[PDB]
């Protein structure tokens, strides 16, 4: 039981269980996602990967949290020319879980 | 209330300080620039100097004639 899912144009490793961090998508707390973008289904050893997306299988996931990770800071500095220009950042997240997969 | 009113949107502003920080934009000279006779304290240009080119107010001939009697 591992799979490849596609979340945020980017793929993950996702085996069951899974406090899995994922960049923020529309829905609202407690509700199931399913995702349809798996690329290979593994199973003890019986793995079977997708001419593009193998077909039907799915990966049920529910929202845990929404939240915003970190502080990162940005120094725009140029030495001997008068400036320097400073922001802040912090980029938004959504903590799912996965009660998943589906061969 | 005295604690309520203020004046319209635009009729005050705020005196732009020179001389102080980098982000307000004017730091470290005030909109002078660099070195010359505009740039140091009483760079003042004398009204009508060219430079030493023979000035307007000099080139040009005395023409009027003031009567009296139009002060009357």
């Amino acid at each position: 039981m591992y799979a490849v899912i596609v979340t945020g144009g980017k793929q993950h490793k996702v085996t069951e269980g899974e406090f899995l961090k994922v960049e923020k998508l529309d829905v609202a707390t407690g509700e199931a996602i399913d995702f349809d973008r798996v690329l290979l289904v593994a199973n003890g050893e019986d793995v079977k990967i997708g001419l593009p997306v193998v077909e039907g299988a799915k990966v049920t996931a529910e929202v845990v949290s929404h939240g915003r990770h970190d502080k990162v800071r940005i120094i725009k500095f140029r030495r001997r020319k008068h400036h320097m220009k400073r922001q802040g950042h912090r980029q938004w997240f959504t903590e799912i879980k996965i009660t998943g997969i589906q061969a | 209330q005295l604690n309520d009113l203020r004046s319209a949107p635009g009729a005050r502003r705020e005196k732009h300080r020179p001389g102080r920080g980098i982000g307000s934009g004017l730091g470290k000279t005030g909109g002078r620039g660099h070195k010359g006779l505009t740039s140091r304290s009483g760079g003042k240009v004398a009204p009508g100097f060219e430079g030493g080119q023979q000035p307007l107010h000099r080139r040009l001939p005395k023409f009027g004639f003031v009567s009296l009697k139009a002060m009357d």
